[PDB]
Formats: structure tokens, C-alpha cells, sequence
RNA sequence: UGGUGGCGAUAGCGAAGAGGUCACACCCGUUCCCAUACCGAACACGGAAGUUAAGCUCUUCAGCGCCGAUGGUAGUCGGGGGUUUCCCCCUGUGAGAGUAGGACGCCGCCAA
RNA sequence: UACAAGUAGUCAGAGCCCGUUAACGGGUGAUGGCGUGCCUUUUGUAGAAUGAACCGGCGAGUUACGAUCUCGUGCAAGGUU
RNA sequence: AGUCUUGGAGGUAGAGCACUGAUUGGACUAGGGGCCCCUACCGGGUUACCGAAUUCAGUCAAACUCCGAAUGCCAAUGACUUAUCCUUGGGAGUCAGACUGCGAGUGAUAAGAUCCGUAGUCGAAAGGGAAACAGCCCAGACCGCCAGCUAAGGUCCCAAAGU
RNA sequence: UAAUAGCUCACUGGUCGAGUGACUCUGCGCCGAAAAUGUACCGGGGCUAAACGUAUCACCGAAGCUGCGGACUGUUCG
RNA sequence: GGGGCGGUCGCCUCCUAAAAGGUAACGGAGGCGCCCAAAGGUUCCCUCAGAAUGGUUGGAAAUCAUUCGCAGAGUGUAAAGGCACAAGGGAGCUUGACUGCGAGACCUACAAGUCGAGCAGGGACGAAAGUCGGGCUUAGUGAUCCGGUGGUUCCGCAUGGAAGGGCCAUCGCUCAACGGAUAAAAGCUACCCCGGGGAUAACAGGCUUAUCUCCCCCAAGAGUCCACAUCGACGGGGAGGUUUGGCACCUCGAUGUCGGCUCAUCGCAUCCUGGGGCUGUAGUCGGUCCCAAGGGUUGGGCUGUUCGCCCAUUAAAGCGGUACG
């Protein structure tokens, strides 16, 4: 449910996605991580659900890293209205995720349990994922 | 059925002005011609080229125009008599 | 020295840039064979078009 | 050694170290020119007691700042495909944050 | 011409019949290929958008007075009633 | 006019944090919760329980840019090609455009949706292909021929060509 | 039933005695896959190559181009 | 993105804007209808915001002193460009916030808009050089007609005068629907009429599938222990085109709209009947899932109603498509 506590504008272009991710392409803080191999949007509900699916299962084992923030809002016109006549109100926050970006990373936890737990969380995201580990 | 929406209050703008250089590096020019219709001192005037009241650059002596770097970052126009 | 020219694919449907560039070499119609001297300019046009027109040496 | 110009800070900022008879600069005191929206530090004024402390000028350095192609890539002109919000192949073209390293100054003209 | 569906044609085409403003002729054509009338209005019409039942007649950018331009004339620093 | 060479402005794609914002972790501590007492907490001792400010590392932006192309655009020089350009005058119609690539808006990166820029076709273009098809591909019809070579597409039969 | 039962999986010993067990990348393929007058998502027939990928050579294929003849409009002059 | 209602109508800044310029939308953000006799011109001289430390009245900040400090601060105001060699700050003098103009050039359909060296007459500043034809650059503003006022070496109908009109200067418009119809203007029509449109709406068709109906994927949990007998959070994926819809593509030289009656016919995502798996299936009875479209799938009360609730039954009282047949 990551709200950006403030933003310069509450509406801006949807934008486009092209090429690999700009940065954070490999694990940097954890032992192991999870990577996305296509481009898509990712929203508060997705990161929150994946985070809980991670931590609640992992319990006292260690800590989990999140490298994502839905700084981008996205709008939607009110239900049952003719299109046009002003951009709709904003009602959700989303994070752009180009392929190659590593989403979550785990620390201080055994390999196999992290593997299967990341596999568990991956089903929460809408995106084909690949397991990845630090060099 | 239908539902109502309004109050965009954004469909306005100024009838935009033209801003650019209308003499090419190496072009022959005549006295009083316009070189660069900037808005603000984007590029300072060199020799033989003036600076108008509205930050515009105009050639004082007919000749050839030339652009060249001023210092580290700034630019400057000049007119070299032929 | 002298390299002869043949327009292979029809100019129809190509952009105006390709159209006028092919025009200035004097390619009235498809498969019209044109003989031109060689220089940087001619090689410029040929390498830029490169798929409407075939070039071979005499 | 002073003066005064051009050059993208490759000239800067720092850290140390040397100089002054002459040159420069601090210094000495407002008597009259001039001044401190209060004042001789500052403005000007007229000297020359002592000091290289600072300025200034020279020696050294990669700590910061600065400059910087090579081959990579990302992007992309033009063609050609694909399961086509997006990907891939070919002729070129060529990112910048990265290192190879350059650099802690170069050219003048008048007075020694 | 009674085992074949056809904007009805055209181009191939056997067979049968006839013989011309004589010419690489006329009529009919089994069978094969191709093929969604005309007009208006439309980005777009075979269109399930509009108009015509068919035949014949009639039925729409002229004339006057000025202006302007091209062209052709007779005169020309004059022309003209 | 095209192309070759030279020179220009231009801040997009890209990249990046140097600015403006957003923003994740480590270190750290100012300041706050933290109860005890002395008590007006004077201060100590007070949990990582929060936690500003800095520094190490890290991720984003149409209205952020120390950078910055490819193309496009504006000219000079000459070189080859090409021959279409400008001035005046007479006569128009056009002001309902569509689709397909590519870069964007609105839309839910839905629509054979709407609105832009760019290129093409149709509009106003028949022919061959995609079964039938305007906009997809190839390709331009002055006429005749019981000629030949090809483009996309295709070669087992329908149905020309390789079981 | 709760150990108390042929009994079994941890574990090593013997039987013949040769290939056997994990993961990574990748081509192609399978399920996921329910609509309405009739097969109905190769055009049909049908195809296990008459599909796909790679490579080579033939041929077909337009009102394109060339071939022969003719009409006309232009620029150099018939 | 049919009308009505709502909102808007001129000008200025930026993004959208695809590295020249230009470029739309009832696209995304703001501002203007002024202000300044100095906040102008000129000469001369400097330099910021914030922070740390000492200092009382006095703190978080009043006013002081040191140090750091490329610009964070300012620039009349709204954004951008640009500005510390000042365009920022201060003092003295002054009114060029001038007249006649203007080579050329930008911008442009037109109307207009913009810059402009340079010349002459007189100045202001400064010794001079030399600067000054309003704000640091871009908004702060409107046609013509008519009328008012000042100057006129202009004309003034027999002549001299006048009245009146010219030329120059200049005032009167939220003419803000801001290229401005007139000095002078609101509504209903379901008594309504005519010319046109599928250029444009209601029904149906078509495109999409947000919404809707189904189908699932992951598994936390519930289920006495056992995720998966049964149900399934938080999240993701799809199919169908029956509802609400978005678009306006055919039909406005006419395609008849709800419900019922008559007649049916099709899909299977099955209500019964047939055949099976599992079950937290003892048996009669059940729940879930698989195959299955052959047949069947009821009479009344209420309401125009389909839809619903109710009564009485049956093995069951299926859901949908067919121009909501």
C-alpha cells in the first residue's frame, strides 16, 4: 500500500516501455532475488500481496528487500460516463517494471526455502519471473 | 442514460510566438537583418551584431554570419565583413 | 569509371525522398537501364536507395 | 621581477615549502584636495618608521574539481521479419555516468 | 433447350443452318474462363441508401446594360462619337 | 531539386543525479515517546519504540537535466545528375476524408473510437496476389498481337508451374 | 485400539551386474480451450509431408518490362 | 464524442510537441484586463539566501561581530529564458517614459504585431569614451462609424464672413459571445408546420469487453488434527458477447418499440431422467466433479409488466441465442 506521501502532479502521461531496465538489474542487498523478464505495470495491491506472501511465510528467518516504488499514479474516468471532457480522477499508484529489473531480494535465509517462497510470491505478480542470485 | 462531467478549466494557451535563427552559418546578410529571435540572452552578440530591446540579435554591417562558442558553455553570434 | 543502372522494384509506394532521388538519375520507368559515371555523389544515391535499383559494372 | 591582453579551470580549490636591496604589498598620519546614510579599514590625501606575516611571485603533489578516444553496448536513419502496448535480423551511424591517462598553466607586447 | 441455379454478357468454342455494302462472312450456339446493372450522394455503394413500370415528345447557365482580361482588327501621342 | 563535402542552430530517444521533486537500505546522532526517582523532570538511567540532520550504497520523472545522438532542418563551397523554379495576369474546385506503418495525446496504452505529426494507398487507380475485400503486398492500363522475361504469391487436384 | 502384529520407509551388508541422477539454455509439440439455421478458425479436396526450419536450382505468375505494328502530344527539326 | 444542463469564448507562460519553425482535442498546469514619479535614464560603488558560534530586553527567528557559502536569494507580478563583467543591491543628478524619421529584417491570408543600425533638432548624464526613442525579455488590451476637446501657414457653394467639413493631437466601448450584426431584445409549443440528415440521438445490427455471467492459477486459512470432502482470503490469469455501457459504421426519400398469444428451432456452461470418480459416502437421503443435448422440463393469486413473492404440485418446474425469435 505504498503511498508516495506527495507528488508534483497527480496526473501525467501513461508513457511507454522499451528496452531493458535502466538500473538495479541484479541482486545488490540480498543473498537471492527475483527478476521480471517482460515489461509491465505493478501496483500497490501487487507489491503488498507479494510482500505479505513473502514475510508471513518466512517468519523469523530474515529480512526482505523491496526495490520498487509506485511513484507513477494512473487515472480512470468514473464508471458509466461518455469518454472525454477532462482527464479522470486518480485512484491508484503503479510502478513501471521493465525487463531485467530485480523486484525482491532476501537476506539471512537458507537457499531452498527462499527459492520456493519466491516461487510462491511470483504467482501474485502478473509477470513471468526468473530466479536469480548474487554472483 | 447519461451522467454529467465538466470543469476542465485547462483549454487555454497563448498564441505562441516564433523563436529561432533565420540566418544560416555562412549566409550573406544585409544590415539590419534579423539573426536570432531569442527570448532572453540565450546567445550574446559579438562584433557588428546588436542586441534589440526584446533580446533580439540583428546585424549592423552587411556581410557573412558566424556562430562560435563563448567561454566554457555560452555561445555568441558574429558578422565578419567580406 | 562508368557504372550502369537498372531500376528493379517499382517506385510505387515508396516515400517521396526515394521517388525524387530515383527521378534525378533519370529513371523514367521500371527496368529502364541508365549509364552514369562514377563518383561520390552517384555512390551516395545508390547506397541510400539500395533496394529499388540494382547496380553492376559494365 | 612589475604592467597590461588572448586562450574552454588541461588555468580552479586544497595541502605543504621558498622570496623582497629593486618591484609590489602591507604600513605611518589626516595638513589641505575627497569620505565615511557612523569611521581615514574604503574612498582619496602625502611619505617610507619596519615586514615578508598576508597579498603577490616561484618549487612540489592527483585529495577535491577539470579535460579525456580507443572496442563495448542502449538508442537510431534505411530496409526485412515476428507469436506485434512489444521484440528480432542486415548496411551504416553512434549513447554517458568507466577505466587508458593529460593536467596543480600556455602564448604574447612595454618597464628590469 | 427438361441434372441445372448465374447483373444474362463478353472471350474461347464443337455442331447445325444461311450466303454478304466479299471479308482473315452472317445466324444460332452444346461446353469452359472471367464477371455484384445505371444514376446521385458519399471517406466508402453490388449494395439491404436514393430515382426510374416501359416507349415517344418536351424539359435547365441565355439576353440587355456596364466592368474587366485575352485574342483580332483601323489608327496611333492620339483615339472617338 | 537530389546527392557528395564543410559549417551551423536545435535539447528528443538514450543516459544520468549536477539542480527540483519522488524514493529504498546501512551508519550515526539532534529531537521525540520510555518509566524511576529525586520532582517545576534540574539532570541521570532509560528499550531502536519512533526519529529530523549528515555521509555510504541504490531506484525513478512531460512539465529535473552536468550530458546528449540517429534523423530532420538552415546555409556555403565546389563536383555529378536532373530541369523545375520565380513575377504578373485570366478561370477554378476544394473547407464531411478514411485506412495501414511509425511517434504521441484522451480512452482502461479498448475499440473499424476521437485528435495530432510523419510516410504510403484509396479518395481520383484498373491489373496479379491476400477465397470473396478501397484503403495489406506487387504494380500504373494510348490501342492491337493465338510473343518473351519477371514482381508479390505459388508449383498434389480444383488451378499454371517441382509428388 | 496406545508400543504389544507378516509389516514398512533412516541406515549398511549380500544377489546378479551397465549406464544413472540433478540442474541450466534452447527448437518443436500437449492440456489449460464452453455458443447458439450446417461441417464452419487451411478456400475446398485432401496432406504425416502437399507441415516447419535451413540451403540450392528450375518453372509458373500482371494491363509491370522487352518484342512487332498503329494513333496522338510534346523537345531536338523527315 | 446527439441535443438540453454544466463548462468555455480575447490575451500571456510551459508541457503535451516526435532535438529548426509550426502543429489539435470539453488534453495537463498557472496568470492578465495592471503597477512604478520612481520600481524609469545616466554616472559612480558593491554582493547574496541559509547555516555555526558569541551577544540581554530577545526566543526559532528583531538588531550586532566572525567564518563558511556559484547562487539555494533576489529580479514589481504567472511560467519559461537569461542575469553576480549585473539585468540583483545603494547614492547623486536628471526626465530620451523626446520630435521628425528609418536602410533593412522577422512574423504573416488580410487586418495588424515585432526588432532595427543610421540621419537631423534639441536635450539628460557623465571629463571623456559613450548610454538614453520607458520597466530584465515575453501578457496588462480592441476595428470602423459617430460625437467631444486642443492646434491648424487647408477648404469653406455670387463675393467677405461665418456655420460646417478637412489634416494633426486626443477622449468616450466587461462592443469580455473580446475581427466587434443593431444606438435599441427574453421564453413555451405534447395544436405545431416546411427544407434537409443516418453529416446526428432513441430500438435493433456492428466494433470493444470497462461492467456482467462463467471458468480457472497461487495458496494463507476455515474445515476437531488435514490448504485442496466442502468453502477459500489477499493477488493473477483467461473464455462468452445474454445486462449496464463507450464509438457513431449501415438504415431518418421511415428497418415498428415492452409483455402476452400461436408456432417453434438451436447451444450446452445440465433442472429431471442415464452412466461414473471422490466424499467428513453405514444404509434411505445427500455435496462436489466428469461423460451426456435423446426426450421432458406444471397449473393458479398479485401486478401492463417480463422479473419477482406467494399457494398447490411434479422427476424436474434449466439457463441462454434466434432483430432483448
Amino acid at each position: 500500500m505504498l503511498l508516495p506521501k506527495r507528488v508534483k502532479y497527480r496526473r501525467e502521461h501513461r508513457g511507454k516501455m522499451r528496452g531493458r531496465a535502466k538500473g538495479g538489474t541484479e541482486v545488490h542487498f540480498g543473498e537471492f532475488g527475483i527478476q521480471a523478464l517482460e515489461a509491465s505495470w505493478i501496483t500497490n495491491r501487487q507489491i503488498e500481496a507479494a510482500r505479505i506472501a513473502m514475510t508471513r511465510y518466512m517468519k523469523r528467518g530474515g529480512k526482505v528487500w523491496i526495490k520498487i516504488f509506485p511513484s507513477k499514479p494512473y487515472t480512470a474516468k468514473p464508471l458509466e460516463v461518455r469518454m472525454g471532457s477532462g482527464k479522470g480522477a486518480p485512484e491508484g499508484w503503479v510502478a513501471v517494471v521493465k525487463p531485467g529489473k530485480v523486484l525482491f531480494e532476501i537476506s539471512g535465509v537458507s537457499e531452498e526455502v527462499a527459492r520456493e517462497a519466491l516461487r510462491l510470491a511470483s504467482h501474485k505478480l502478473p509477470i513471468k519471473t526468473k530466479f536469480v542470485k548474487r554472483e | 442514460s447519461k451522467k454529467g462531467v465538466g470543469s476542465t478549466k485547462n483549454g487555454r494557451d497563448s498564441e505562441a510566438k516564433r523563436l529561432g535563427a533565420k540566418r544560416a552559418d555562412g549566409q550573406f546578410v544585409t544590415g539590419g537583418s534579423i539573426l536570432y529571435r531569442q527570448r532572453g540572452t540565450k546567445i550574446y552578440p559579438g562584433e557588428n551584431v546588436g542586441r534589440g530591446g526584446d533580446d533580439t540579435l540583428f546585424a549592423k554591417i552587411d556581410g557573412t554570419v558566424k556562430f562560435e562558442r563563448f567561454g566554457r558553455d555560452r555561445k555568441k553570434v558574429s558578422v565578419y565583413p567580406v | 569509371a562508368k557504372l550502369e543502372i537498372t531500376l528493379k522494384r517499382s517506385v510505387i509506394g515508396r516515400p517521396e525522398d526515394q521517388r525524387v532521388t530515383v527521378r534525378t538519375l533519370g529513371l523514367k520507368k521500371t527496368n529502364q537501364t541508365v549509364v552514369h559515371e562514377d563518383n561520390a555523389a552517384i555512390r551516395g544515391m545508390i547506397n541510400k536507395v539500395s533496394h529499388l535499383v540494382s547496380v553492376k559494372e559494365q
